[PDB]
């Protein structure tokens, strides 16, 4: 998958994005060093699909927050398009106020970097990558266009990498087997 | 864009979509009270390789259920002409060789 | 991921697999053309991890059966290793009888052809691929060694691709706007 | 590891000392059953495998990767020791189970 390899640092990106507050910011994956990152791609902005996923991720942002993880959404649209889609209310199809930032991939190099570009129509597949606090990549999930992603599954994954992480801060056990310690016969 | 009274049975809804039943019930509610505060859905109008008339529906996820949970024959919708590449965005390798 | 490209045909392969019955059989991903295949890698055969992951896919093969699907697992270890692992009872730290074929990939090439070989070790990451009845790759998941895959989430994906697959046998609605389609 | 103690000694090793870094996924009914067996017929439950690893500064570190259900049973019974075989091991053996979560053992 692109230049995204498991065990290796995430392919960095800088792009311009819309933030939970509305204003553009100009951010990079590196700003997030020190937190887990859930980085996901969607096809494009004004899908006649009611945007089940992004909304669901924006909606349980707190749960990610307490796992010290940041959720970021990407699509090859301009950030103008993202801004536009955010201000469109959820009743007449739109995203509404996001609790999560939205990256814009107009040159489409991030999609390639992450090996998720549909060459022909030039959009991203439904990709999602988990990167840890040290900027390493832990898991790759890519879906063909018609099938959404599960928030619970993403949480289960983050919680499991963090479970394994946290268990590596361990102190010498101060204990050894010995004849004292044998379980006889 | 003219709003059309399209039959629920005409609409192809090929997307696996898990619905919040609370959202749906709130919509059924509002409908019987104030049907004109509920905006029309968007329906992709696609012509296949021949005469072929197909009308997809991808939005109004919770709005569709609301209308089919009621008895309703038709739902208010805006019609949108579209290519097959338009369609390919939604269905990927599950896009049909429409005729 | 490697050659495996979503929307494009799945990087075919042919290797010796330990079948549910006990016997070897050289097979290929083509042979299941007409069924959705869930194809999954795992690092090693005599793990010190309780193999609860594979046991879970084997245990629940009927769930996949009911969806015209075939779960195949795979590692870099030899086909003789597989045999021996199935012939070691769970409690003695083994697989026991298995309901799903196991591919062997000692050349590390099927791993490579899927982009899931980690060079350092010469073994596969916990990668899993869902391919359709027409042989097309439909979804890719790869996990760093520590974390496992959900059977529930694999079923959920399989069914979802089948749902949209199952539309597209559809045809003209015999309907036309309008009027008397226009709304006041 | 300067030594080795082969080829099959069994030890009563304290649970407080086992690092269990991998997310258990447990069939509860099997856990519930193994509990009955340990209470009443403990010898019929084979000991677990424990990896013993030396830290860079000589620390003892003990990993448990298997017997998932045995371990849990023992946790349900609130024992402070579990029968184990100790298998001396390296760091690089960990990374096989731990990947990028592999700690730098002091």
């Amino acid at each position: 998958s692109g230049n995204a390899k498991i065990g290796h640092p995430a392919p960095n990106f800088k792009a311009t994005a819309v933030m939970p507050d509305g204003q553009f910011k100009d951010i990079s994956l590196s700003d997030y060093k020190g937190k887990y990152v859930v980085f996901f791609f969607y096809p494009l902005d004004f899908t006649f699909v009611c945007p089940t996923e992004i909304i669901a991720f924006s909606d349980r942002a707190e749960e990610f927050k307490k796992l010290n993880s940041q959720v970021i959404g990407a699509s090859v649209d301009s950030h103008f398009e993202h801004l536009a889609w955010v201000n469109t209310p959820k009743k007449q199809g739109g995203l509404g106020p996001m609790n999560i930032p939205l990256v814009s991939d107009p040159k489409r190099t991030i999609a390639q970097d992450y090996g998720v570009l549909k060459a022909d129509e030039g959009i991203s597949f439904r990709g999602l990558f988990i990167i840890d606090d040290k900027g390493i990549l832990r898991q790759i999930t890519v879906n063909d266009l018609p099938v959404g992603r599960s928030v619970d599954e993403t949480l289960r994954l983050v919680q499991a990498f963090q479970f394994t992480d946290k268990h590596g801060e361990v102190s010498p056990a101060g204990w050894k087997p010995g004849s004292d310690t044998i379980k006889p016969d | 864009a003219a709003v059309h009274n399209v039959p629920l049975s005409v609409l192809i809804r090929p997307l696996p979509s898990v619905l919040d039943p609370a959202k749906v019930q709130s919509l059924v509610d509002t409908i019987r009270e104030d049907p004109d505060s509920v905006p029309p859905i968007d329906v992709l109008w696609i012509k296949g390789a021949q005469g072929g008339d197909y009308f997809y529906s991808f939005g109004g996820c919770h709005r569709y259920a609301a209308y089919q949970q009621l008895q309703r024959e038709t739902i208010p919708a805006k019609l949108v002409q579209s290519t097959l590449s338009d369609l390919r965005v939604y269905l990927g390798a599950s896009t049909p060789d429409l005729q």
